[PDB]
């Protein structure tokens, strides 16, 4: 799974 | 924390700051402002990912595992296969919470070196050039503009470019 | 003019447990512990299950009247048995290796039923009519719809030898009964030989039978007895059935099907159009976590049954709004 | 003038062992292996067990002449065995499904011994006084307690056939026995009848024996072998015995109550007046700790038992008196 | 240690401290003599309570488990009850070592940790103040008495206060 | 002047696993995992196997013809079947409790092959030259090696009684048959005496066996049956035939001694001049790790088996050669 | 890292040094070398190695365990038999991987640690007689030949010795 | 269970 | 077993 708690992070 | 950053030397946690986990907040004459280093960010990004990834990976897929039906001549198999049962489930509970535990510690413990590690790559970028006020902040012996200050974020301070007017407001 | 070094903090709420201190209230955490269910029997990977209803494995197989009959060829992805089964083996007596065979039938994805010993046609010189009210069915005595009751005819019972070759391409399920008569003015009355026999061979399979005649507590309102056999009849063998008495003779067997990832679950739910892949006798779990504390029964692709209420894994930093 | 930061020391020479180094004195330090018993058989939650001197299980459900009588009813919590058990089975034979009574009896707190068929009452026409030397007791030829050994009467033999309903309210368990003499003129002379047969049923027990007579090896002075057989008979049910023959008859009977955590023990300890919540086979364990290395045999609210022999876990500092 | 401080530059602890993990010892011109810092102490005491508590809680109780026994031709049922027995037998004692090594390091890192983060907060406190004589003690530019190192010990010295005087003996 | 503190690097290209980072190399690093065998069946503690070759364990035992014959004495560490072992049973029927006794073999280190009835000399008035084309061996028609087939002799089957005094000093293996003709016509051709039996008794064996007569599907082209029947004779006891056909019986029987840590495996391999401490189906593995991935079966003293295909833990630094 | 030195303020390794884990590198008109630091490269060996040694005595010998043989009316007891072995199986696995895992993450962040503590150790010995001039070195502010870095080398600088000086090349 | 190392401590 | 990377390691 990814982590996206923020936007720039990469996938 | 075990590094003393976290609800240490630094109480508590900018709001303000929704755009990473660990960074910083400049205030000049032309403003002030939260701004994330993105670096660190998406190292412990990854880092933990990969965590989480381990653990979920570690389980493997649970197959079919239906119980069985025993007469009334055959209580020791069916006892026997209660054990194995309840065993194994003794066994699988105790992994899951100990490693979430252990797992969630190191992480907390992670954070806060991170955290540290930035605060002391500043400090050694600015040397005698500022002083340490406390609560993780640094006043300058000069003027710093915006890009001064995006020099510093980006790892590019220049400390002989300011060192004269640094020692002179030093005094 | 200033910088500060800091870290994150949010409004959530989200609280982790760790070796140290418990309850820590965290910026990002995951929940690695399922416990959400539909409440209801679903599609295992396309395919549906085959729910006995009023039945259970034992009144299915030997095929009991109060039972809705079923397809004569159904595909399961597993079984389901009702808690509150009352229509089983109607007649009294003991289903011999019955809980082997429900084993046997965990792994069975598939079924076919066939006559195997046409009713009239396969026991000549032979009453084939019997019934009992052990076994009713809407008021009538009645018969288990597999089996086939073979009494005295025209006060003799002539020595029978049927056979079958299995010519299916597949296992077969086959099931027989022994009757044993309470005394042996029934057992005279009945099979006109108080010496008789039962006698069930196949190419790896070699059984014989006697009756055993005495009084015996009612069970259903019987003081005579029911023993019943199986066999699984392997491709291309024989199976011969020889008796002179008390045989009850089979008239539908299964053609099975293997398959893997089946089961036999009891469960209250019910069959709704839906599709899982992980089934539980609550209700189907969909989910890509590690860990659930819904059932420890399961079938398909499930998560690790755990006794735990919360597994909280924390991703992001100690929230302090301060 | 100074001041210091620094850390505490004492005379501690507490030890623990780390991942890194092993052997590490420590300033404070909390044991988690529990390694010490009071060699103590004791009640467990105000309850003492059952112990059965110098009788085994089967000595004591047949009712062995050499073990002194118990009382009518007991209550335990776990039974005791002693290891060297001479008294058992004392008329050689084959005690079927003795270890699933036993299993049966690990969850059994509470026994009435009862007379379920009366001396001189129930076997009319035959003799019951049959003894013989394999059962011993202070010297005389004698029988097991339980049961009867029914003989010919007046050179004959006539087809016994009586019952018992249970109306105890519990299960009850219900043990007899099958004679083989070593030869057809023994069979004769005891029984009259050289095609002789025993019926036991009840409501789902069913079984028939038969005598088989052969010359055997002498075991404990006798060519001559005894089977024995029990059975649950559950509550409001009947049980009929019916046979021409070699019939061990039950004399008394077993009114069993069901419990939770008891179980069977061979110990060596004596039984003292002592209460405990764990009972190992080496004696009590009083302890809250979560590990112990007494044995893996428990019976009651005990620790993990481990193979280890230290679990030291530290909780002060590295102690350093320098 | 890992953080360096127990056993590395503070050499030995003090036996005379006997109301406390962590503390203080002060000399001056009114005398001499250790001080708990109470703060940290509770601190450890909690997180190491916890962490014992949580060792205890996560065996549960074992209860009633006996063996069976078993007829001469009943082997192999025999055997594999042995298996399951010895099996979980073998599980449990590694958990418990591995469990008991794992978090007995942990412990000593974590008293480490808390000694150096202390020592860390007294030099932030006092700054330029004083000087590092190593050993993890501070030797003072200035005069104080026992109300001035009561001031240091619970977290409220005052720079401006000795700045001056400090100022002037530093020269 | 300057100084630096740095740390070591090399051209190590070694990987691990951590759990934030996957894949990082390393200066230092030792494997846990054993992968390595070398394909080869090999003496364990400095003793060689038990190869049974064409035959599996009842062929063995049995004494099937197509083998060829083993020494009279042998010891072994562990037992070795082939895949494909064409010679068993080879006279269709079945072998009673077989499982089990391969459990037994288990722990068995040596055995001891010899004449407990002597062929003429045992069964005087029988024949003893019964064979059969289902147990063929070059061509010609024969039988079990370790069993002799008794017959009719001059019209008539006496009753025979036999029995050996086990003064070996160790468990005797004894085994034997019973015979089961197709009809009862072959049954008067072989044993004259359409009801007959069979009876096998020691101290603690105690078993009575009938003929079962019925037209069966052929196997190995043959409408006969034999069940095969065996015991562990104690040291000291005796055990006693008595029968008036359809026995088939024992001609030779085991002497086992009783070991340790061995057991049955089926191999590929073949036997080489080696020796090993540790020994999988697929070959011998030569290791102080504690775990491997070669095999799940292990005879002697081996690493645990795990599914992991790498187990490598780093014990140098980051490796920066930079 | 976690203490952020390895891959941190000293972004690369030494090759050239091949007799120690840590060390140094001195540079003065003698010439220049590496040297390692004997004292915390034997510890971190012993450490490592009693890890390593108890990692693998934690695993008992594995004796012999054969599978067993079932009829078609036991097929209850071998699902039984392979559900017990399996689920061993699972246990093991798991357990040996999450070890060396966790084992491996501890290991790194201990060589961290050591190559932290060295560095300020040499720090703490230093002083203001020298200044840090970035990824671990330091500059001195005087001549040191041979002597003198052994002299630092085995944990015996001499502070007063060259204060005087150092304090005249400072201004 | 209490860790009761010091008196001062809290239950 | 021993880690022997270095010579003057003790064994
Ligand atoms: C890091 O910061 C330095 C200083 O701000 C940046 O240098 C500026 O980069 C821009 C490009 O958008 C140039 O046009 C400016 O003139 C630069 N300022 C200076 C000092 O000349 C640098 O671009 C930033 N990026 C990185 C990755 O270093
Ligand atoms: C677990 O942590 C939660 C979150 O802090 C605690 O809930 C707080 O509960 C108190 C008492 O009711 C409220 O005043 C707070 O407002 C709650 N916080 C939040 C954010 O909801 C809870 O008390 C803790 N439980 C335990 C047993 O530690
Ligand atoms: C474990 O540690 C203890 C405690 O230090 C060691 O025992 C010491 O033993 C030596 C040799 O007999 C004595 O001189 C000391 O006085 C003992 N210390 C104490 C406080 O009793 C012991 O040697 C260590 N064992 C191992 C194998 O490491
Ligand atoms: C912490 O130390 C400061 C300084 O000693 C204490 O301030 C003293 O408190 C007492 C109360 O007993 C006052 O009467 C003294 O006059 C105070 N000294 C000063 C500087 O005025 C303070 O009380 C201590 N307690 C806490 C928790 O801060
Ligand atoms: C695991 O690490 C190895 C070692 O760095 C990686 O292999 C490198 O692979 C790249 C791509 O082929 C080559 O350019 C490098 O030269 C290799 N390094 C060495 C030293 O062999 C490999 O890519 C990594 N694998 C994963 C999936 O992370
Ligand atoms: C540590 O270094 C100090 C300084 O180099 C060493 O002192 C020298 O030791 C030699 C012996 O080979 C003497 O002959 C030199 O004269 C010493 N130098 C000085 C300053 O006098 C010391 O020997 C080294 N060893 C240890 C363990 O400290
Ligand atoms: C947190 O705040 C966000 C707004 O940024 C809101 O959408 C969300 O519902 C809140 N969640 C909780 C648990 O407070
Ligand atoms: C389903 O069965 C459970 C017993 O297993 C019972 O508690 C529950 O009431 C039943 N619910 C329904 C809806 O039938
Ligand atoms: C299962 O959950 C996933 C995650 O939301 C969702 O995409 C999917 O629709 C769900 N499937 C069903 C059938 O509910
Ligand atoms: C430690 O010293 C105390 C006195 O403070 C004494 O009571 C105790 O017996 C000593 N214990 C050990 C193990 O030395
Ligand atoms: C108790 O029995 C054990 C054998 O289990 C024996 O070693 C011991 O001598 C006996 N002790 C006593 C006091 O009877
Ligand atoms: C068990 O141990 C506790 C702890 O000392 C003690 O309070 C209790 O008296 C002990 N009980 C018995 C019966 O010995
Ligand atoms: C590493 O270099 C050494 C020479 O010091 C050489 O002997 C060895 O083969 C090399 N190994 C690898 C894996 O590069
Ligand atoms: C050994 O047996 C395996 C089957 O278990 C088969 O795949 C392989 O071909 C055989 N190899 C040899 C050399 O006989
Ligand atoms: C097993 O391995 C060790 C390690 O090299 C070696 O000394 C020994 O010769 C090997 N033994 C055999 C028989 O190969």
């Amino acid at each position: 799974x990814a982590l996206e708690y923020f936007e720039w992070l990469s996938a | 924390g075990l590094f003393g950053a976290i609800a240490g030397f630094i109480e508590g946690g900018w709001t303000g700051m929704i755009d990473g986990w660990y960074g910083y907040h400049h205030q000049n004459e032309q403003g002030s402002g939260y701004a994330a280093d993105q670096k660190s960010t998406q190292n412990a990004i990854n880092g933990i990912t990969n965590k989480v990834n381990t653990v979920i990976e570690k389980m493997n897929i649970q197959f079919t595992a239906v119980g069985k039906e025993f007469n009334k001549l055959e209580k020791r198999m069916e006892n026997l296969n209660k054990k194995v049962d309840d065993g194994f489930l003794d066994i699988w509970t105790y992994n899951a919470e100990l490693l979430v535990l252990l797992e969630n510690e190191r992480t907390l413990d992670f954070h806060d070196s991170n955290v540290k590690n930035l605060y002391e790559k500043v400090k050694s970028q600015l040397k005698n050039n500022a002083k340490e006020i406390g609560n993780g902040c640094f006043e300058f012996y000069h003027k710093c503009d915006n890009e001064c200050m995006e020099s510093v974020r980006n790892g590019t301070y220049d400390y002989p470019k300011y060192s004269e007017e640094s020692k002179l407001n030093r005094e | 003019d200033t910088i500060c070094i800091g870290y994150h903090a949010n409004n959530s709420t989200d609280t982790v447990d760790t070796v140290l201190e418990k309850n820590v209230t965290v910026t990002h955490s995951v929940n690695l512990l399922e416990d959400s269910h539909n409440g209801k029997l679903c599609r295992l990977k396309g395919i549906a299950p085959l729910q006995l209803g009023k039945c259970n494995i034992a009144g299915w197989l030997l095929g009991n009247p109060e039972c809705d009959p079923l397809l004569p060829v159904r595909s399961w992805s597993y079984i389901v048995e009702t808690p509150n089964s009352e229509n089983g083996i109607c007649y009294p007596g003991d289903f011999i290796d019955y809980e082997e065979l429900r084993e046997q039938l965990s792994s069975v994805s598939s079924f076919e039923r066939f006559e195997i010993f046409p009713k009239e046609s396969s026991w000549p010189n032979h009453n084939t009519n019997g019934v009992t009210a052990a076994c009713s069915h809407e008021g009538k005595s009645s018969f288990y719809r597999n089996l086939l009751w073979l009494t005295e005819k025209e006060g003799s019972y002539p020595k029978l030898k049927n056979s079958y070759v299995n010519k299916k391409g597949k296992e077969v399920l086959v099931l027989w009964g022994i009757h044993h008569p309470p005394n042996s003015k029934e057992q005279q009355n009945l099979y006109q030989n108080e010496n008789a026999y039962v006698s069930v061979v196949t190419s790896n399979y070699n059984r014989r039978f006697t009756p055993e005649i005495a009084e015996r507590p009612k069970v259903r309102d019987q003081a005579g007895r029911m023993n019943y056999y199986w066999t699984l009849l392997k491709p291309g063998d024989t199976i011969i059935f020889e008796a002179n008495g008390n045989l009850i003779a089979p008239m539908y067997a299964f053609a099975l099907s293997r398959g893997f990832g089946s089961g036999i679950i009891t469960s209250n739910a019910s069959m709704h159009e839906c599709n899982t892949k992980c089934q539980t006798p609550l209700g189907a779990i969909n989910s890509s976590l590690p860990y659930q504390n819904i059932h420890p029964v399961t079938i398909g692709e499930c998560p690790k049954y755990v006794r735990s209420a919360k597994l909280r894994m924390v991703t992001g930093l100690r929230n302090i709004p301060s």
